[PDB]
């Protein structure tokens, strides 16, 4: 699978600036593509998504009306229509494919990122901000949400995304107890309505970085502030 | 005389297993049945609480 | 006469228990085979149901009325009744219109019928016939035509008071309604009888025209008499109502209401579609 | 010469047939006649699958006793969510005739065949989103009849070639062949533990064999018809036999004799599929009567009638769970009984 | 209620529950037919007429009509097990050699067979579209060789045509059903044309009956 967007770059306040994301090594048409932005210090930010056969879309209420989304699928090309952008609208926009069926893994893959520079809902808290770590050490991330996530018919939306430094976030494990595949076995989640674990067994190398955790019970979609790591 | 050779070395072969009273493996039956009814949601028409259907 | 009244009388009863019987028993049908939901079924379900809807609240008030001798309701309740029968007579020759161009179209421009007649085309043409119904009905109400006629007791549309509408009533519900009809089933029998004289190269070919175009243009012939006094009334209604006698209006009268349950007859029992499966009904129910 | 082995296989049958009638001392209605009857059990529909557009034949559940795959001659395999009749999947097929379907117990695979003599293999656990053709396993010689997975890497099928034959996904190549019906094979059950299956063909016969070898254990014979459909007793020490002679039988590994006949005098047509409960106390007989009986497994009376379908119930499915049972008919629908 | 997953996935099972309709609305419309008869009776020439391991499937357009075709004869087994996989079919090929009615007789066997066939519970709407081949060597062969010795209880003029015409009424016989099925016998025209359009023009006279029957018109 390769998931790669452009079309970033410097713009002046309440102009207009289309983002395209080229999709290849898979179905395009079957899958439902978000957009997630990223501010330059701050958390990720849900923006926008569409559904597989463009039947419902959904957008953030910070860019509702403002900013449409659109897919081609024959040409396997996503599009983002930005008009007004703003000062906080500078961010790191990633494109992020995502399938809707029993036992799916959403969220699975996720691209580089548009740099892009301008001159009611369920709110995330994670404990700490920041745990510092040795090799062979176990920590445990902590992270609360507003309301109970276990929905009636049992599953429970929590994602838990791993931001490794200067790269791109991989879903690690999703509805909280089903690990993302290619990744390690260390990683557990667990937990029970607004109270969210993630325990990490005998973590190495290529680890360190800053971890969400997503609530996907209900738009708009939400991530924690985001729980730091270093050595 | 290759087929009949292979036909006769194969009842001979399995002529020669061991074989239980069958009174015994009715009763095994009839034990294996009684003993999982409880965990039968067919037989037993199972409440609609713990019907997911 | 006190025979005029009972032969009314049973003609009247005959048509609302076969009406009712033959649109229960199609409109379930309908309902319980899933074979039988095709989107061609769809217009047979809207001429049903408009069959039905005078076979419950207007004709036993006509019943009534007739074994009253007189007009034993309220006005409200006349120009209710008036208007469900005027629903009736107008949807059931609408729908076997529809009906009519939904066979052309399946047994002949077959390449283009998927799209043409899908689900959705066909649940929006089958509203669209019955606002056609309601905006045909309704004015009559600002018109003020709607009143009880003694010589047929029924709340009826009369024909001597507006001449334009009755006209406009007799082109859109018999020249129309007709013509189309005509036009499809000779289309659909003269293919096959092509399609059948392609590959070979008589009482059997008669057989089909009694039991394709002779069966299906049954409407026609009931409605014609009453259509025809219309516009005979609508020419001089000064002169030409005293010229009609009264024979020929009730006889028209009692025929376009036989007329109602003739529809679900052929459209009904004539349909070896639900034929084979009614005895499977009255075993299930 | 063959005159004297024919004469010696005849005498060696003639053995085996005094060996089963001295083992042969009660039947199982006498050992059960003591026993309660289970009553008359009514199973009302839950849910009704439907998307189909041709006569289905085959369906299998999932291990998770929530996702069950069925195939049509429309070309399509349908992978359906039973609690919510959801239709996660639809593979379309080379070949729109198939006469069987299989869910790998993992469930990241599923299979299909027929009368094009392959079995495909279809993946689903796959990065790019489709379901992909993994394997083709070809050179069999004749219509498909069972597909069932061993695991991951291997899968039984059962083919009108006479022959049964174990492969290997990742090679392509079979590598076991279990011959010795001389009748056309048309169903197959795995036991429990997947050391052992039996199948059934138009011998009227029900042949064990074993996985690891190949070599055939017992042969069942006592129908007067060809064999339709095979079902282990939960137990994996029996198995249920359904025939076109419209009974169902009741075999014994062990024993190596027929155990009770199921017949009741009103039915006169063919048996498609068999199965079992959880516990195995009833077994579920899908007729061409256009309805399902089920059986009480132990006293063989027909405790309820399972009628629906408008057509032929080709096969129908126990979930591991036991709590639902989903049948299929040449109708194309699908109705899950609770 | 659904959740914001369950709204995805049902929406996603209406789009998989949205081509299915297509799929068979395609299905429907395209026109399928099987081949029978016995061995070397004209499968091949008539496979590789119209064109221009266990199920040899044929496809050529003509006159915008997909024609799904199915030579089965490919695979041995019980015929009786899969031939119920083909009702519904709109119209059975079935090939018939005039000249194999002397040889090991065949014509008695390619006429059981035609009974047998026609006669399945199955097989009883599907009209059969029958094909008499190899004609150019059976007028030489019944000018050489008499009929009689096919037919024994026969008499009548040893010519091409009359022995034609009375094998065709002959096979045409054989089904019992004759109001619901009807049989559209056919004489193998060399190399030309003519048996691709004789084959449209029946399945098209099968789709026009069946077309009525389903609309009631019958
Ligand atoms: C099959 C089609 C033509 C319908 C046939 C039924 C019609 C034509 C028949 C059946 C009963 C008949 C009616 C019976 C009684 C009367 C009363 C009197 O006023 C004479 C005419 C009238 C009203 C008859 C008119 C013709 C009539 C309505
Ligand atoms: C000349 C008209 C005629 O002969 N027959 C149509 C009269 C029918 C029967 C009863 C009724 C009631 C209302 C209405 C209509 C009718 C037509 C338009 O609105």
């Amino acid at each position: 699978v390769q998931l790669v967007e452009s079309g970033g770059g410097l713009v002046q306040p309440g102009g207009s600036r289309k983002l395209s994301c080229s999709a290849s090594g898979f179905a395009f048409s079957s899958f439902g593509m978000h957009w997630v932005r990223q501010a330059p210090e701050k958390g990720l930010e849900w923006v926008a998504y569409i559904s597989s056969g463009s039947g419902t879309i959904y957008y953030a209420d910070t860019v509702k009306g403002r900013f449409t989304i659109s897919r081609d699928d024959p040409k396997n090309t996503l599009f983002l229509q930005m008009t007004s952008l703003r000062s906080e609208d500078t961010a790191m926009y990633y494109c992020v494919r995502s399938i809707y069926y029993y036992g799916s893994s959403p969220f699975d893959f996720w691209g580089q990122g548009t740099t892009l520079t301008v001159s009611s809902d369920i709110v995330m808290t994670q404990a700490t901000s920041s745990v510092p770590v040795t090799p062979g050490e176990s920590v445990s991330i902590s992270c609360r949400s507003s309301k109970s996530l276990l929905h009636s018919n049992g599953n429970t939306y929590l994602y838990w995304f791993l931001q490794r430094p200067g790269q791109s976030p991989q879903l690690l494990i999703y509805r909280m107890s089903n690990l993302a595949s290619g990744v390690p076995d260390r990683f557990s989640g667990s937990g029970s309505g607004t109270a969210f674990t993630l325990t990490i067994s005998r973590l190495e190398a290529e680890d360190v970085g800053v971890y969400y955790c997503m609530q996907h019970l209900e738009y708009p979609l939400t991530f924690g502030a985001g729980t730091k790591l270093e050595l | 005389i290759a087929q009949a050779r292979k036909l006769v070395e194969q009842l001979k072969m399995e002529a020669n297993i061991d074989r239980i009273k069958v009174s015994k493996a009715a009763a095994d039956l009839m034990a294996y049945c009684e003993a999982h009814a409880k965990e039968d949601p067919l037989l037993t028409p199972v409440p609609a609480s713990e019907n997911p259907f | 006469p006190s025979w005029l009244a009972s032969a009314l009388a049973c003609v009247l009863i005959f048509t609302i228990v076969v009406d009712i019987l033959g649109n229960l028993l199609v409109i379930l049908s309908v309902y319980r085979n899933k074979k039988l939901r095709n989107a061609g079924n769809i217009f047979v379900v809207s001429l049903a149901v408009a069959d039905l809807v005078v076979a419950i609240y207007p004709y036993p008030l006509v019943l009534m009325s007739i074994f009253n001798n007189g007009w034993n309701l309220g006005y409200l309740h006349c120009q209710v009744s008036g208007f469900l029968m005027g629903l009736s007579v107008i949807g059931s020759i609408f729908n076997i219109t529809g009906i009519a161009i939904n066979r052309y179209c399946y047994i002949c421009h077959s390449l283009k019928y998927d799209k043409l007649y899908s689900s959705k085309n066909s649940l929006c043409y089958v509203l669209l016939i019955w606002l056609l119904t309601l905006a045909a009905v309704l004015p009559n109400l600002r018109a003020g035509t709607l009143q009880y006629d003694p010589r047929i007791y029924s709340c009826t549309f009369a024909q001597s008071v507006s001449s334009a509408y009755t006209i406009a009533v007799v082109v859109f519900h018999f020249l129309v309604p007709m013509i189309i009809v005509i036009f499809c089933y000779l289309r659909i029998w003269i293919l096959v009888l092509q399609v059948r004289q392609r590959v070979k190269p008589k009482p059997q070919d008669f057989r089909n025209f009694v039991t394709m175009f002779v069966v299906f243009v049954l409407f026609a012939i009931c409605w014609a008499p009453l259509n025809f006094i219309g516009l005979a009334v609508a020419s001089d209604p000064a002169s030409m109502v005293p010229r009609i006698p009264e024979w020929l209006f009730v006889a028209s009268y009692y025929m376009a209401y036989f007329n109602s349950c003739l529809n679900a007859i052929i459209y009904g029992l004539l349909n070896q579609n639900f034929r084979k499966e009614y005895r499977r009904i009255i075993v299930s129910l | 010469e063959l005159d004297q082995l024919r004469q010696e296989a005849e005498q060696l049958k003639n053995q085996i047939r005094d060996a089963r009638k001295a083992c042969a001392d009660a039947t199982l209605s006498q050992i059960t006649n003591n026993i309660d009857p289970v009553g008359r059990i009514q199973m009302r529909t839950r849910r009704t699958l439907r998307g189909h557009l041709a006569k289905i034949y085959a369906m299998h559940w999932g291990t998770d006793s929530r996702l069950l795959v069925s195939a049509s001659q429309d070309g399509k395999l349908i992978i359906w969510d039973s609690y919510t009749t959801n239709k996660v999947h639809a593979i379309p097929l080379r070949s729109s005739w198939v006469m069987t379907c299989a869910y790998a117990p993992s469930g990241n695979y599923v299979a299909c065949g027929g009368l094009d003599n392959i079995c495909s293999i279809y993946n689903l656990k796959t990065r790019e989103g489709n379901v992909r053709v993994s394997r083709e396993l070809a050179g069999h010689t004749g219509y498909l009849s069972c597909c069932r997975f061993l695991d991951d890497n291997q899968i039984v099928t059962s083919s009108g070639d006479t022959t049964c034959a174990l492969w290997d996904i990742e090679t392509g190549q079979q590598t076991t062949t279990f011959t010795g019906h001389t009748g056309d094979v048309m169903s197959l059950s795995l036991a429990p533990d997947t050391r052992l299956f039996v199948s059934g063909a138009c011998d009227a016969s029900a042949k064990l064999w074993d996985v690891r070898e190949g070599m055939c254990r017992q042969t069942f014979t006592g129908h007067e018809s060809d064999i339709n459909a095979i079902c282990f007793f939960p137990n994996g020490n029996a198995f249920a036999t359904g025939s076109d002679d419209a009974t169902c039988r009741l075999f014994d590994l062990r024993a190596d004799q027929e155990l009770m006949t199921y017949s009741h005098d009103n039915i006169i047509c063919g048996i498609t599929s068999v199965s079992f409960s959880k516990s195995g106390r009833l077994l579920l007989a899908g007729y061409d009567d256009f309805n399902c009986n089920v059986w009480d497994a132990l006293k063989a009376d027909r405790a309820g009638v399972l009628a629906g379908h408008d057509n032929r119930v080709s096969c129908l499915g126990v979930t591991d769970d036991g709590m639902a049972v989903a049948t299929g008919s040449w109708d194309s629908f699908l109705k899950i009984w609770n | 209620t659904l959740s914001a997953e369950d709204k995805a996935a049902v929406e996603r099972s209406k789009m998989i529950d949205r081509n299915l309709r297509e799929d068979g609305e395609k299905a429907a419309r395209e026109v399928k037919l099987l081949l029978l008869g016995a061995g070397e009776s004209g499968k091949s020439t008539i496979v590789k007429q119209m064109k221009i391991t266990g199920i040899v499937e044929t496809h050529f357009t003509f006159k915008d009509l997909h024609f799904k075709m199915f030579d089965v004869g490919g695979q041995r087994s019980e015929r009786k097990k899969w031939i119920h996989c083909f009702e519904g079919v709109t119209a059975i090929i079935f090939c018939v050699a005039l000249s194999d009615y002397d040889l090991v007789n065949r014509m008695h066997e390619s006429m059981k067979l035609f009974d047998s066939i026609c006669n399945n519970k199955w097989f009883t709407d599907t009209s059969i579209i029958l094909f008499l081949n190899k004609k150019d060597l059976f007028e030489e062969k019944i000018k050489k060789s008499p009929l009689t010795i096919c037919y024994p209880e026969y008499a009548g003029s040893n010519t091409y045509e009359e022995a034609a015409a009375y094998i065709q009424c002959q096979f045409e016989d054989l089904n019992k059903r004759k109001d619901t099925k009807e049989i559209y016998t056919h004489f193998t025209c060399a190399t030309d044309t003519k048996n691709v359009q004789f084959v449209f023009d029946a399945v098209t006279d099968v789709i026009i009956k069946n077309n009525l029957k389903d609309c009631g018109l019958f």
